[PDB]
C-alpha cells in the first residue's frame, strides 16, 4: 500500500509498448528527403511526372519505418513468452504442489504458494520457513557400544557438554539414545570419530 | 601529401621499408605516415570523444 | 577525481565501503551523504566457526511470505498497410501496388503475435478444470485469509490485495484488439485455485 | 554515418528519429549485460571465509581455493582458464563488477558450501563436519551412510585423483573452451564487417564524403551524399538487429547458468 514503484516490470512492459507506438506515430512527419511531409500539398502543386518520385520517397521510408516496428514487436513477443513459460511452470510446481528444488520459489524452505492477478501478470505469494534461534553443540559421527558401531537411523548425535542425544537436523529436540533410532554395522575399528557410550 | 585527415599525431617507432608511405592495421584505416620533408614515422590517433 | 570509467566532477571521493546506491562504474558508485564517491562493499563480512567435532542446530522458527511478479501478457495491436503509408490516396496505392506482396507478410506477424498472447494467458491460468468454492462458516485453525479471499461487497469481486495492485499501476490506422478473457474470469481463475488449493491441498492437481 | 561533416548532419536530420531508437537498444542490451552477471553470481549475502586449518577428512580443495600470494587472488584452475583463452565512434564500456569482485563471490560460495553445507541458502549458515556432510549427501541418493565410514580414505584418494585428472586435462589438451571462444569470435567478427563496411561505394561516385564535396557542386552532392547515407543506415540497422538476438541467445544461457548455481550448488539435486 504505501511503497510504490514495486512493480516495476509491468510498468516497464507497458511504457515500452506505447513509446513504440508513440515513436512510429510521429514517424510520418518526416520527409525522407521529399520537399515536404504532407503528401496533399506535393500532389497539389507540382507535376505527376516528378511527383510520383517524391511519393516513391515517402513509401520507401514508411515502409522501412514499418517494418522496423514489426521486427521489434516479434522480439518483445518472444521474449514474453519466454517469461509466460516461466511463470506456467511456476504455478503448475509451486501452487499444485511442493518443491524441492532450492529457491525456485521463495528463499528458504518452501511450505506453499498463492496466486493473485495484475492488470498483465501474476503475482505470487510464496510461504516459506526460515530457521532461527540457533545454538552449539558437540557431535560425533557414529556410537561404540560392546565393540560394535551404531549409527542414527535418522537425525545426528548431540551432546550438551555432559550427556549425550540424538536429534533431528532442522529443530532441537533431544531424546535418549536407544537401540529403536539406531542401527548396527560392524565393530567400530575403522571408523574416524567414533566415541563410547 | 593528398593523404587528408583528422587527429592528433605523435611520435612512433615503427620502421617503414624504404619505399612505404603510409601503414594501416585491420579494416584498412590508417595510423602511420611519413613526413616528405623529414623522412620520420608519426603516428596519428583520433581525438577524444564520448 | 579520475576513474577507469571517466572523470567526474562534483564529487568527492571517500575511503569507506557502503552499499551500492547509484552505479557508476568499474566498480565504484556513489551516494549522498553532499555528494560522495566511493567503491562497492560486496556485503558483511564474517567466519563461521568450522571445527571437525561441532555443530550449530535451530531452536525456534520464523515463517515468511515474499512477492514475485512476473508478466505474461502485452497489449494485441494490429495496423493497416494502405491507410497509413498512403492516408486514403489512389495514387499512393497505385504506386505501392507494384511493390509486391510486402505487408500482407506484416499482417500475418502481427496476427501471430496477438494468437500467441492469448495462447500466453490461456496456459498460464486455466490450469484448473472446475470452479471450486470456499465454504461460508471459515475455522482454518486459526488462519486468517481475509485479505486475500474475494469480497461479496464491492462490485468487482477482487480482493483486497488485488484492488491495491489495480489501483497501484496506471488513431492513424492502428487498432486495439481486446484480450479474450476479460478480468473477472481471470480473477475468478484465482479464487478457484486458491479455494481449491486451500480446502484440498495438492491432491486436486 | 555522417563523420564531422555538417552537410551530412543537416540532410540526416531529416530522416525521422532513427537513431534515438538505435541508441536505447544498445544501451537496454548493456544494462541487460550487468544484470545477467549480478544476478548469476550474488547469491549470497554475507562473505564467508575459511579457517586457517584445513582438515576436511582427508579430502584436498587445495586447487580451488583461492591462492593469497598470487596478487588475482584467484585459483589455480582459475588461473588456468584465463590463461589458456584470449575508433569511428564505437565505444567499449566497462562492465560494472571487477574480476576480483566476481573471485570473491565465487570464493564466497565455495566456502559456505564446504564449510555449511545447504544450510546457508536458507537461512543463517550452520556449521557441520565435512565427513559427516557428505554421509548426508550419501544419504540423498540412496546408499545408507554406513558406507561412507567406512570407505573413507578410497573415497578422498578417488576424489583427489579426480582433480588431478581435471587439471591435467585442462592444462594441455586445448579446444575445451570452444563456446566462450567463438562467442568471443562471433562479435570480433560482427564489428570488423560493420567497420569495412564504410569502403563500400553503394553505387556513388566514391567512398569518402570530402571528395564529393570538393569535387562537385551541392546540388548532385546532396544525391551522392543520400546514397551512401542510406547504404550506411541499412548496415546499421542489421548490425543491431544481429546484437539483439545474440543478446536474447546469451540471455537464456545465464538464466539456465543462474537455476544450476542455485539447484546444484546450494543444494543436492
Ligand atoms: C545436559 O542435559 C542433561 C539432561 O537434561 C542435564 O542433566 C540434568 O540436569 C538437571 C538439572 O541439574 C537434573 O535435574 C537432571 O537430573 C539431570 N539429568 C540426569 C539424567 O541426571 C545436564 O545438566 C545438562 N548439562 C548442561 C551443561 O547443560
Ligand atoms: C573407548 O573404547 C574402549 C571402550 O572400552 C576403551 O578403549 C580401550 O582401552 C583399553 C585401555 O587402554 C585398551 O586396552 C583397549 O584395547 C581399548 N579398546 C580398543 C577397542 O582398542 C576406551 O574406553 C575408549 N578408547 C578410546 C581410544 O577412545
Ligand atoms: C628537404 O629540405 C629540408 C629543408 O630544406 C632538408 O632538411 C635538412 O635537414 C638536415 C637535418 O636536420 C640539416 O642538416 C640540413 O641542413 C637540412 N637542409 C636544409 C636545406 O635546410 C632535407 O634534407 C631535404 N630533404 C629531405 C629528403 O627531407
Ligand atoms: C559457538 O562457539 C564458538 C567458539 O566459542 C563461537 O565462536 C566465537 O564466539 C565468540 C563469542 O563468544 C566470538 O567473540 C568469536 O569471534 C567467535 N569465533 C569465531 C571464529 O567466529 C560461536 O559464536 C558459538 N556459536 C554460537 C554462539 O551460536
Ligand atoms: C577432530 O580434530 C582432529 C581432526 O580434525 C582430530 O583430533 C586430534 O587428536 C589428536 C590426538 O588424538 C590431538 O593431538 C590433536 O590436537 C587433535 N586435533 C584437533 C584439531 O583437535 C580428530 O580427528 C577429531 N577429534 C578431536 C577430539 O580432535
Ligand atoms: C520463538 O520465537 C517467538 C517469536 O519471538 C517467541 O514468541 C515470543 O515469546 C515471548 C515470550 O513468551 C513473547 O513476549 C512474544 O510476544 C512472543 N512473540 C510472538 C510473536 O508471539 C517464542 O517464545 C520463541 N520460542 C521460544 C522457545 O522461546
Ligand atoms: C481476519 O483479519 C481481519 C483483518 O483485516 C479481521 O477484520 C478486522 O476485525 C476487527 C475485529 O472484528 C475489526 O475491528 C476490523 O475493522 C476488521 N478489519 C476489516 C478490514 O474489516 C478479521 O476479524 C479477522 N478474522 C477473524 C475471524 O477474526
Ligand atoms: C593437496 O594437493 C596438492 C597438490 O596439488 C599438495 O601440494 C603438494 O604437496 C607436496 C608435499 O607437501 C609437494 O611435494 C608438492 O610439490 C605440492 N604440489 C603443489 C602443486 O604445490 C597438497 O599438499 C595437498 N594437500 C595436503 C593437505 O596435503
Ligand atoms: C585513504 O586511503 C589512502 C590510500 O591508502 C590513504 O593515503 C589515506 O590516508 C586514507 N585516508 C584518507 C582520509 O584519505
Amino acid at each position: 500500500s504505501s511503497t510504490a514503484s514495486a512493480l516495476g516490470k509491468l510498468q516497464d512492459v507497458v511504457n515500452q509498448n506505447a513509446q513504440a507506438l508513440n515513436t512510429l506515430v510521429k514517424q510520418l512527419s518526416s520527409n525522407f528527403g521529399a520537399i515536404s511531409s504532407v503528401l496533399n500539398d506535393i500532389l497539389s502543386r507540382l507535376d505527376p511526372p516528378e511527383a510520383e518520385v517524391q511519393i516513391d520517397r515517402l513509401i520507401t521510408g514508411r515502409l522501412q519505418s514499418l517494418q522496423t516496428y514489426v521486427t521489434q514487436q516479434l522480439i518483445r513477443a518472444a521474449e514474453i513468452r519466454a517469461s509466460a513459460n516461466l511463470a506456467a511452470i511456476k504455478m503448475s510446481e509451486c501452487v499444485l504442489g511442493q518443491s524441492k528444488r532450492v529457491d525456485f520459489c521463495g528463499k528458504g524452505y518452501h511450505l506453499m504458494s498463492f496466486p493473485q492477478s495484475a492488470p498483465h501478470g501474476v503475482v505470487f505469494l510464496h510461504v516459506t520457513y526460515v530457521p532461527a534461534q540457533e545454538k552449539n553443540f558437540t557431535t560425533a559421527p557414529a556410537i561404540c557400544h560392546d565393540g560394535k558401531a551404531h549409527f542414527p537411523r535418522e537425525g545426528v548425535f548431540v551432546s550438551n557438554g555432559t550427556h549425550w542425544f540424538v536429534t533431528q537436523r532442522n529443530f532441537y529436540e533431544p531424546q535418549i539414545i536407544t537401540t529403536d533410532n539406531t542401527f548396527v554395522s560392524g565393530n567400530c575399528d575403522v571408523v574416524i570419530g567414533i566415541v563410547n557410550n | 601529401n593528398g593523404l587528408t585527415g583528422t587527429g592528433v599525431l605523435t611520435e612512433s617507432n615503427k620502421k617503414f621499408l624504404p619505399f612505404q608511405q603510409f601503414g594501416r592495421d585491420i579494416a584498412d584505416t590508417t595510423d602511420a605516415v611519413r613526413d616528405p620533408q623529414t623522412l620520420e614515422i608519426l603516428d596519428i590517433t583520433p581525438c577524444s570523444f564520448g | 577525481f579520475q576513474t577507469r570509467a571517466g572523470c567526474l566532477i562534483g564529487a568527492e571521493y571517500v575511503n569507506n565501503s557502503y552499499e551500492c546506491d547509484i552505479p557508476i562504474g568499474a566498480g565504484i558508485c556513489a551516494s549522498y551523504q553532499s555528494i560522495i564517491a566511493y567503491t562497492m562493499s560486496l556485503g558483511a563480512e564474517n567466519s563461521v566457526a568450522y571445527s571437525n567435532n561441532s555443530i550449530a542446530i535451530p531452536t525456534n522458527f520464523t515463517i515468511s511470505v515474499t512477492t514475485e511478479i512476473l508478466p505474461v501478457s502485452m497489449t494485441k495491436t494490429s495496423v493497416d498497410c494502405t491507410m497509413y503509408i498512403c492516408g486514403d490516396s489512389t495514387e499512393c496505392s497505385n504506386l505501392l501496388l507494384q511493390y509486391g506482396s510486402f505487408c500482407t507478410q506484416l499482417n500475418r506477424a502481427l496476427t501471430g503475435i496477438a494468437v500467441e498472447q492469448d495462447k500466453n494467458t490461456q496456459e498460464v491460468f486455466a490450469q484448473v478444470k472446475q470452479i471450486y468454492k470456499t465454504p461460508p462458516i471459515k475455522d482454518f485453525g486459526g488462519f486468517n485469509f481475509s485479505q486475500i479471499l474475494p469480497d461479496p461487497s464491492k462490485p468487482s469481486k477482487r480482493s483486497f490485495i488485488e484492488d491495491l495492485l489495480f489501483n497501484k499501476v496506471t488513431f492513424n490506422g492502428l487498432t486495439v484488439l481486446p484480450p479474450l478473457l476479460t478480468d473477472e474470469m481471470i480473477a475468478q481463475y484465482t479464487s478457484a485455485l486458491l479455494a481449491g488449493t486451500i480446502t484440498s491441498g495438492w491432491t486436486f492437481g | 554515418i555522417c563523420g564531422d561533416s555538417t552537410e551530412c548532419s543537416n540532410l540526416l536530420l531529416q530522416y525521422g528519429s532513427f537513431c534515438t531508437q538505435l541508441n536505447r537498444a544498445l544501451t537496454g542490451i548493456a544494462v541487460e549485460q550487468d544484470k545477467n552477471t549480478q544476478e548469476v553470481f550474488a547469491q549470497v549475502k554475507q562473505i564467508y571465509k575459511t579457517p586457517p586449518i584445513k582438515d576436511f577428512g582427508g579430502f584436498n580443495f587445495s586447487q580451488i581455493l583461492p591462492d593469497p600470494s598470487k596478487p588475482s587472488k584467484r585459483s589455480f584452475i582459475e588461473d588456468l582458464l584465463f590463461n589458456k583463452v584470449t575508433f569511428n565512434g564505437l565505444t567499449v564500456l566497462p562492465p560494472l563488477l571487477t574480476d576480483e569482485m566476481i573471485a570473491q563471490y565465487t570464493s564466497a560460495l565455495l566456502a559456505g558450501t564446504i564449510t555449511s553445507g545447504w544450510t546457508f541458502g536458507a537461512g543463517a549458515a550452520l556449521q557441520i563436519p565435512f565427513a559427516m556432510q557428505m554421509a548426508y549427501r550419501f544419504n540423498g541418493i540412496g546408499v545408507t551412510q554406513n558406507v561412507l565410514y567406512e570407505n573413507q580414505k578410497l573415497i578422498a584418494n578417488q576424489f583427489n585423483s579426480a582433480i588431478g585428472k581435471i587439471q591435467d586435462s585442462l592444462s594441455s589438451t586445448a579446444s575445451a573452451l570452444g563456446k566462450l571462444q567463438d562467442v568471443v569470435n562471433q562479435n570480433a567478427q560482427a564489428l570488423n564487417t560493420l567497420v569495412k563496411q564504410l569502403s563500400s561505394n553503394f553505387g556513388a561516385i566514391s567512398s569518402v564524403l570530402n571528395d564529393i564535396l570538393s569535387r562537385l557542386d551541392p546540388p548532385e552532392a546532396e544525391v551522392q551524399i543520400d546514397r551512401l547515407i542510406t547504404g550506411r543506415l541499412q548496415s546499421l540497422q542489421t548490425y543491431v538487429t544481429q546484437q539483439l538476438i545474440r543478446a536474447a541467445e546469451i540471455r537464456a544461457s545465464a538464466n539456465l547458468a543462474a537455476i544450476k548455481m542455485s539447484e546444484c550448488v546450494l543444494g543436492q539435486s
